[PDB]
DNA sequence: TGCATCCGTGAGTGCAG
DNA sequence: TATAATGGGAGCTGTCACGGATGCA
């Protein structure tokens, strides 16, 4: 009924591992990888494309999907065409498909038995832009990270090495999503450094600092400019539906002008420009209002310098650059009784 | 179950991955039963552990790992002709002799001792410079009169006998080669027996061996992260796991085999489908496969 | 079967805001 | 990238009236 009691239940159901299962599980999981690529060299497959084919058949054929980065698509002809090959070996060989089976079981259960512990990290990261459960995922993510990348060898409880992987992730999410325009995650890294350089300045000032007393305690190519402009982007946006007055029946943005289309005034004088320039084109001459009519364009325009001005005019190169100067020369004394062009420059 | 029925989580995992629970004992205290073991709920499992559904127990980590390593070896002892009884090969606990009244069994060298005490019974080895001279075998109802690493001339008595003298339990009379003299006989027994010796498996380890498996030298236990530490089978013996961390019992079937395998790890599987060894063994229950 | 009992849905106009 | 760390946290409160779908003697 409550989407999180309910993850903390199915959680409280796979039990807390003991040192030693801590141990066999991980141990389990990094012989299933050697097993691998040993049995990737007595058969040359890939290694991938070998590890998700003993990942399909242990987890069941539940789940199935052409994984991408592995160049077949993993349809379930694929697993029994390479169970087959595989399952093929001498009981010598074939020895180590029963070492991956065995060992992708225990990634399994090594990841669903430590979910309590990202639960009680990823607790402390809230209200920071990410959902509890998507901290959770994110957190988790992590975790599978910290499975494929442990050694049981180095005597380390799993706990030290995973809250690495976990606490990597949630920071990483909450770096990447959070903010309605992304911004790289290195350049989140800064902000906060403002913001928490800043803070200790007011806490240190009695009051909130200038720009200049950051750019000093923010130290060397730090000027006052360049806070401002980093601010001017940390701004998160607003909503348009944020409400307006203390009833409801506003929208803050209903308050906001729609510029990009063309007023009906604005519409209606490109219309009678577009034809008031065409009364004077055919007004003194309709072939040299053609050759400087393509000089521009009635639509798309028509503009370079020489070249195909150059190629079909009707005459040569430097011919219509003169026409086109008595063209425009003609349209200067056109528009001089048929006034009617001033006015659309406002 | 029928077409578009609801399933809470658990009763999936009932249907779908099946029955189990696992059991810890209070650290040291051992099994009352041991591993590959078929057994049923309310079964006694050790002295504060007992079992709550039916299957096939498993052993989770043996803190404790023995090795009955085998010896197989030469040793004689004389004893009146009037109370020995002549047999061809002595079984254990068996009797071989009953005395009228106690024979202090003599010396037949000069040497040092190197007693070596079993469960119920003895060896005495006598041997000059180091090279072995004598090895006597007193059996149960003799009782020796010597300490380790003592000084025996010839004839002086070594040990006891007083009425019934049987073999020991764990100990065997392969074959027996008599020969008198005086108004006794001296046998040598081509005497059987085996010697435990209790070795440690450490969290970061674990056994690498079945319950009771055979090796000979040079096989391996245990691993362990640094090759030191790791217990190798000094000669020949056989296994035995004492003292887990915990037993899950399972419910499942069990099915050996001997030769290449034919269902790897997680596969599931029906009755009569074809497990392993060219056909022979095959399933029983609808299942899911544990290599 | 009849009748509690819960859940979801409504609850005036425009203008200033 | 490695001491170890393994089940959350705020609920919010004084309306109403009708109709439909669900539970229960």
């Amino acid at each position: 009924s409550d989407p999180v009691r309910q993850y903390l239940h199915e959680i409280g159901q796979v039990p807390l591992l003991t040192l030693e299962e801590e141990v066999e599980l991980a141990r389990k999981v990094e012989e299933g990888m050697e097993a691998i690529k040993k049995l990737s060299e007595i058969t040359g497959l890939d290694p991938d494309l070998i590890r998700e084919v003993v990942r399909a058949k242990i987890l069941g054929s539940a789940r199935v999907r052409h994984i991408p980065g592995l160049k077949e698509t993993l349809d379930p002809k694929t697993v029994e065409e390479i169970d087959q090959k595989l399952k093929s070996l001498p009981k010598e060989h074939k020895r180590y498909l029963h070492i991956a089976r065995e060992g992708e079981a225990a990634r399994q259960h090594l990841i669903e038995a430590n979910l309590r512990l990202v639960v009680s990290i990823a607790k402390k990261y809230t209200g920071r832009g990410l959902s509890f459960l998507d901290l959770i995922q994110e957190g988790n993510q992590g975790l599978i990270r910290a499975v494929e990348k442990f050694e049981y060898k180095r005597r380390f409880k799993f706990s030290t090495y995973a809250t690495w992987w976990i606490r990597q992730a949630i920071n990483r999410a909450i770096a990447d999503q959070a903010r309605t325009i992304r911004i790289p995650v290195h350049m989140v890294e800064t902000i906060n450094k403002l913001s928490r350089t800043a803070r200790q300045l007011q806490q240190e000032l009695g009051r909130e600092p200038t720009y200049e007393e950051i750019a000093e305690a923010m130290g060397p190519g730090w000027d006052a400019k360049r806070v401002e402009e980093t601010l001017k982007i940390a701004q998160e946006p607003v909503s348009l539906e944020t409400p307006i007055g203390d009833e409801k029946d506003s929208f803050y943005g209903d308050f906001i002008p729609d510029e990009h289309l063309p007023s009906p005034v604005d519409a209606a004088t490109q219309s009678l420009l577009s034809e008031e320039l065409e009364k004077a084109l055919s007004k003194l001459s309709e072939r040299e209002a053609m050759v400087l009519k393509l000089r521009k364009g009635l639509i798309d325009g028509r503009e370079h310098t020489l070249e195909e001005v150059g190629a079909f005019f009707g005459v040569t190169r430097e011919r219509i650059r003169q026409i086109e100067n008595k063209a425009l020369r003609k349209l200067k004394y056109h528009e001089s009784r048929t006034r009617k062009l001033r006015d659309f420059l406002d | 179950v029928e077409k578009r029925q609801l399933l809470t989580d658990e009763e999936y995992r009932e249907l779908r991955y099946g029955k189990q629970e696992t059991y810890p004992l209070p650290p040291g205290v051992d099994a009352l039963v041991k591993d590959g073991e078929e057994v049923v709920k309310g079964q006694e499992l050790a002295p504060g552990v007992v079992s709550r559904l039916d299957g096939v127990a498993l052993y989770r980590f043996p803190r404790r790992v023995r090795v009955e390593y085998v010896k197989k070896e030469r040793a004689g002892l004389r004893l009146p002709l009037a109370a020995w009884v002549e047999k061809e090969a002595y079984k254990p606990g068996e009797i071989l002799a009953e005395l009228p009244e106690p024979y202090l069994f003599r010396a037949e060298e000069e040497g040092v001792v190197e007693l070596k005490e079993l469960e119920e019974g003895a060896f005495l080895v006598l041997r000059r410079e180091d090279e072995p001279v004598a090895t006597y075998f007193l059996p149960v109802g003799m009782t020796p009169l010597v300490v380790h690493g003592e000084i025996v001339e010839k004839g002086q008595p070594l040990a006891e006998a007083k009425g019934l003298l049987r073999m020991p339990r764990q100990v065997r009379a392969a074959q027996v080669e008599a020969e008198e003299e005086g108004e006794t006989v001296y046998l040598t027994l081509f005497l059987e027996w085996t010697e435990p010796k209790d070795y440690r498996v450490q969290p970061h380890m674990n056994v690498v061996v079945p319950e009771g498996a055979r090796v000979e030298a040079g096989d391996k236990i245990v691993a362990a992260i640094d090759p030191e530490e790791e217990v190798i089978a000094e000669a020949e013996g056989v296994v035995h796991l004492h003292e887990p961390a915990s037993i899950l019992v399972v419910k499942a079937r069990v099915y050996p085999f001997e030769d290449d395998v034919e269902v790897s790890t997680g596969d599931r599987v029906a009755p009569g489908d074809v497990l392993a060894d060219g056909g022979k063994v095959k399933s029983d229950v609808y299942g899911r496969v544990e290599v």
